[PDB]
């Protein structure tokens, strides 16, 4: 920070970030968690016409 | 649909529909609700019946998925899936119909000509609609379950 | 913090596809509701203070929390209740226009009933406030609104209880 | 533990008071959901172990996890897994047929966050995991018994976060 | 109560609640109503059951009010009164929970040590809980009468 | 029986039986003639159950009949359905006894042992006595097909 | 232990048969008395006490054993020998709402005899306690219900004797 | 999005939000139907604008696709028309949004030190991204260029 | 931190005497391998960029982990990746020229399980591209100096582990 | 337990000498034996569940003994049967490697018959069972090592009987 | 290791390590060289073994790998010889250690919860590792194929 600038948080302990970011609400879907991607199925998409 | 049954004798006949006839619509438009329901019931689960039925048509059946059989492919395997999910919608016709004639009418004729020149066996995709009544009898209240196979007893029958 | 917007292209892009048509749907119920959450986001911003006023003297007031052996007894833990339930409500009020828990997860609820549990502020009075300010804010605020804003402030209940 | 039951009455006896009628309608409440609750228990009961089944096959599986290096490598680890999974499943029916969260962190949470710390468990994927156990036993049970399940797994993940 | 009762076996033994405990959690469920209109009649007469209750004790052991008595004294005799709203409320606890564990867990573990470092006779405590059920079963209808003295006497059982 | 276990609970916590369990017993006793009467029902339907459940079963796994499976032959069939008639002896004795202990007691822990001795598939006669289960609820009414569905699905969980 | 119904199941099995109306009939019997027992329970855990003392008042004070030199002089000795009537007595209650007294003749009368004959004391005096236990019990709580208390109690006297 | 940056700024300043801000999330959200009409086209229209884009990309710039460079090689290729259909993908993400912010999070921070890492010209990657914007430009109307410009030439602002 | 050098003088150093004959053989045996140190360490610093990109190339890329949905997708996750693979190397190049692993027990190992299972960061895949790391080292400087490198990228590994 | 080679160690402890020819010509034996008693004893630890279970598919199976009315009838007594046939196996591995009874004697011998007179189990059918044993491991093995295993089962069945 | 179970022996009753473990580590020592041939061999072989007992294995039982099987499709046939190359890997590291501990500690506990879990045969698994055994001990001379044969029964034992 200069001489103008107001101090923010920085840096965080990894349990802090834990407590953050590993709650039920606000973790994301791939962190520790096989992402499958789901499709329409080939004969869905077959029977769409 | 038994209001196109009566109003085609009724036709034919040259004359107004009987008091019994009118009674048939009438019942008709009764259970039309519980119809509705059942039908309701297939199209929200409609790809689970399809992919069940399917594994355990697999099962029963591995010849016709292993390499040589008519489905042996991921696309021809799709293409087997796909032809369940035709004849699953045509049974949800023939439930919101009241009668098995959509069923007939758009798939049931000519089936057996059209497998023998794709070179499918009919006798398998009748045991493929055995599953899926018995997944939609597992998965339906058992009412239901009996007025949804008497439609897939109609294919069965039509298969075989 | 995440958004509705930003929960819809965080699923797309970790499913790593374009925006189909149910993920347009989402965003057409977004902006539908968007029109509601601007204006009972500035109505609470009106009646800020004075929902959490007539909530402590629904839920709090005249009780032995107040009374000598409470943990709301002094004028310094009053002010640190009714700055905790100001919180409260103005995150509630992020959720409410976000249209996610994200912020409230984040910002709010991370080590706050350990903070609790360490400073002996009962949980199920600071919950009971919390149920006086939903009731105040649905009947000051509307009727799907003030549903929203209650769903929020239940989450904020159920993630300190 | 607390039930609910025994929940209402430390909270009358507390203050030192009778059951009035806004408590009563707590006793109501849970009587009223007792059946339901009894039910989805049954049902959990009965298929205990193939909700961590597919909730392993739908989380952890074909992971960085189960890989050479994984927190779940070797078989011991696996089985120590599906034995983690089979604990909080039996005690989220547990929490689920009291009414309250107090087994929970009364017999699971306090403490095991700083287990998982020291034994290096990845607790971001054991939520994803609990969210699959949630998810599998939403389809299984149903919406209404299935979100207060929920309820406890959320608390069960917001207890190890 | 009967589903922490049930909740904690199954805890120690490390298993699910089988179906023979959940029937019985189901029956308390279902057989709720009963015990909440006797815990709303208690409620009701909490005040003159305990008047009552302690003006029989005190005409019939006047050993209690006499001088050199452990209730000698007027704030000895209201906190006398005091403990018999108290175990009375133990009693509603019960009624309203099913079980006896509220009362063992609140006011019958370390009573008997209790009252014997205050002095307090311990069988005057029991005829004062059962004097508050006679006056009780006098106010209330008799199979209810029956289901508040089942608990009342757990409580004058433990007492002596 | 339930009974037996309250009065395991009353001596190991060693006092008389609590008042919630003594109206538990009084409502394990008012329920116990459903309860025999769910006996007589399912006695009377003994051999129908378990013949349509066998067909069932080897309906749905022909590998069991087929070489390599386990039971081959006449006589293996014939225990096989011994087996099927002893489990359904045992659910109609649990229905009776009013909990899962009598199950547990004969024929239902140490099964993992049994059936590896036997190297008979454990998942296979899961899903026979799941066939027997569904079959016995499409046989019973409503209410006796949802009391007797808890006792299955818990020989269904502890013999999975 | 065994109850009624648990021992004509086993009856059942040691032949290998269902139930029929051999053992049925008596489990009509059962059903038909058990609100008897469960009354008749709740009758003698509410006169528990009375019933031990009005007995021993009865049969054992001002008698030989209770002088010095006797069987119960001692506090110790007296103390103990009222926690066996009324061991006896809730033992013999357990077996009333069993049906059967396998409970009685198993867990009270597995080496009693025995131990009584090691430390001395008198088994007929034992024996006139628990006859005074079963007149008061049969004063106190009718004639079926008395006569149902006083086959156990006489069986547990066989079991001394 | 917008919403999440003003929420930020209010949660900064720990205050309700400005109605200046709320009149920037009402104009936003009467807007986006115009952000999801160019969503729409991009989405439908990606793979012409990729195809085209990466053809006047190699086109002007050859050393990247001659033997020696970076995308030399029909995977190579392929892997480069995915970076472009990647970097499409996060400009309908920021059109919906309607701020830079998902695009500068998923797809510009670290991206010169990852593609000095690969090897690929970061210049090359601008002239993709500039020749993606013209023909989306020309693909879409002219307002519907301007806004989806805005987004366009931050990628190339930040990648120059 | 602590070298061969500083790890003899600690270790005479809290004896309190001087250095020994077999201090003066370490120290020999130390300077002897100091050649190989500097030269090996000139060459990893040169190509040090080109390590990190062959070990990416070989285990990392056209994987799931870099695809959608991995935690190598995002381009700030991939520079944090390269940045960790920077990060083991120069502190390997450290505990090389050091010939102790301190410097790794000290200001690498300290928490990066905890900040790993924290951000999610696969322990397996990185531990391959540690791996990785270690066979393109070895490749490129030989096989004793490349051995002498595995030492503490393999120490770095174990304690991932 | 003692050895076949510590048995004549034990003995000239009794007798208070070395050792003595009539004793050297016996080690010498057992040294000459013990190999192939230490690979027999591999192989039927290799196929340990073979004999267990075709000792109960030719000798209880369909019997009196494990039919309704029989000892061996529930699951539990078949698991516990099935559980001492494994452990008569074990000890009969132990003592053909070891070339002394003493372990049966000791750790088999000790009340096993008093117990089986307690609980009412079958000696006859266990004797038989013990034969299927015998015949089981004499054609796995062969009769060479076939009768050095029937040596120590027919002192189980002296012992039994 | 046979020096860590030596050890250990010494270690848990509080003295130096005995002659007979000392003539033990010796035993060990010297046949440390023809253990690490067999694992030379072995590790040498990897992946031809795995193969034929792959192919070995899918012959003698088609019903894991036909359809409704747990390992029926290319993804989980892969899965199964990668299972196959963990457990020669285990057995490799057996064959140095001298004994079967790594085994054990790795792939051996928890084993049957694990493939349980996943729905596996365990008893293919068994197979599969016996097949595993024979085309390895076709590969080796007499003794090492013994010696190897001892950790692959060690492994089938605790499988079955
Ligand atoms: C008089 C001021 C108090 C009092 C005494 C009282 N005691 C009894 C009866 C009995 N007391 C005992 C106790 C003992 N016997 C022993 O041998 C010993 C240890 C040496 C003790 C402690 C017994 C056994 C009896 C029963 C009579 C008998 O001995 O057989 C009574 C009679 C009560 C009755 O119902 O008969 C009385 C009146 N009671 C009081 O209120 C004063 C405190
Ligand atoms: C039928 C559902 C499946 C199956 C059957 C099968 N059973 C046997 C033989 C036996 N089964 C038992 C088990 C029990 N006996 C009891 O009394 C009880 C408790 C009530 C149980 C659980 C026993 C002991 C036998 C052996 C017969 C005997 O008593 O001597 C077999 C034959 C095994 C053989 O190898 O010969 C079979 C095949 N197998 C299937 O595949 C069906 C799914
Ligand atoms: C009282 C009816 C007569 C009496 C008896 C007497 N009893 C004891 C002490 C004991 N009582 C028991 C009995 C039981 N313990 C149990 O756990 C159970 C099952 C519920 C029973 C039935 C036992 C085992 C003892 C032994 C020591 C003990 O206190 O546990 C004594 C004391 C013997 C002594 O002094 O050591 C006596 C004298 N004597 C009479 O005269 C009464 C008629
Ligand atoms: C095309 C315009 C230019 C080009 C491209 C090129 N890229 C790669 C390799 C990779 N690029 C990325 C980048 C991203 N991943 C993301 O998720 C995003 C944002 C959504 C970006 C921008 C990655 C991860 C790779 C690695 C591929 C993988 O998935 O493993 C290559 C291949 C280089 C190689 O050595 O294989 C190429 C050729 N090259 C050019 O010349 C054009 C300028
Ligand atoms: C092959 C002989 C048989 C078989 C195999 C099969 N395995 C799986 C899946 C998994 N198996 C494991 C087991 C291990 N992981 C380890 O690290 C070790 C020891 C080193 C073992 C033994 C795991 C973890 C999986 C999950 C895959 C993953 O890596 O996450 C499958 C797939 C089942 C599924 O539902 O995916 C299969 C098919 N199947 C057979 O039929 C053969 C008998
Ligand atoms: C020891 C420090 C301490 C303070 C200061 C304190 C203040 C305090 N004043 C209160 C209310 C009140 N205080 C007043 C008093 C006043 N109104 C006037 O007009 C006068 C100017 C003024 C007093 C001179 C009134 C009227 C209320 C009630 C407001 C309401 O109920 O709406 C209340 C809420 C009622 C309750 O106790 O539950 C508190 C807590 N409590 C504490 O523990």
């Amino acid at each position: 920070f200069g001489e103008d600038t107001v101090p923010y948080e920085r840096y965080l302990t990894p349990g802090g970030l834990q407590m953050r970011s590993a709650r039920v609400g606000s973790l994301r879907e791939d962190i520790g968690q096989r992402v499958d991607k789901e499709v329409t199925p080939r004969f869905v998409e077959l029977g769409q016409v | 649909s038994i209001v196109t049954k009566s109003i085609v004798n009724a036709d034919a006949e040259a004359r107004y529909l009987s008091p019994g006839e009118l009674d048939r619509i009438k019942a008709f438009v009764t259970g039309g609700a519980a119809r509705l329901r059942i039908a309701e019931t297939l199209t929200g689960s409609r790809e689970t019946i399809v992919k069940q039925a399917g594994d355990r048509l697999f099962q029963k059946r591995p010849d016709i998925v292993s390499p040589g059989g008519n489905a042996y492919g991921e696309e021809m395997t799709a293409t087997c899936l796909r032809d369940m999910d035709y004849y699953l919608r045509l049974v949800t016709y023939g439930v919101v119909s009241g009668d098995v004639t959509p069923i007939e009418e758009i798939g049931l004729v000519g089936v057996r000509e059209m497998y023998r020149s794709l070179g499918t066996p009919i006798e398998a995709v009748a045991q493929s609609v055995r599953e899926m009544k018995e997944v939609a009898s597992g998965l339906m209240s058992s009412d239901d379950a009996a007025e949804a196979s008497a439609y897939f007893d109609f294919v069965i029958g039509k298969m075989s | 913090m995440q958004d509705a917007i930003t929960a819809v292209i965080n699923s797309a892009d970790v499913q790593g596809k374009y925006l189909d048509g149910a993920a347009m749907d989402k965003l057409k119920s977004y902006f539908a509701s968007g029109e509601l959450r601007v204006r009972a986001a500035s109505v609470i911003s009106a009646n800020a203070a004075t929902i959490v006023k007539e909530a402590v003297a629904k839920s709090l007031l005249y009780s032995d929390v107040t009374r000598p052996g409470g943990n709301m007894y002094t004028t310094r833990r009053y002010a640190a209740c009714i700055r905790d339930l100001d919180y409260y409500l103005r995150y509630a009020t992020y959720a409410m226009l976000a249209g996610d828990a994200s912020i409230l997860d984040e910002r709010v609820l991370n080590g706050l009933k350990e903070t609790y549990n360490s400073l002996g502020v009962p949980i199920s009075s600071t919950v009971q406030a919390i149920q006086a300010i939903k009731e105040v804010t649905a009947s000051l605020v509307g009727a799907d609104a003030g549903k929203e804003m209650g769903v929020y402030l239940d989450y904020i209940c159920s993630g300190l209880s």
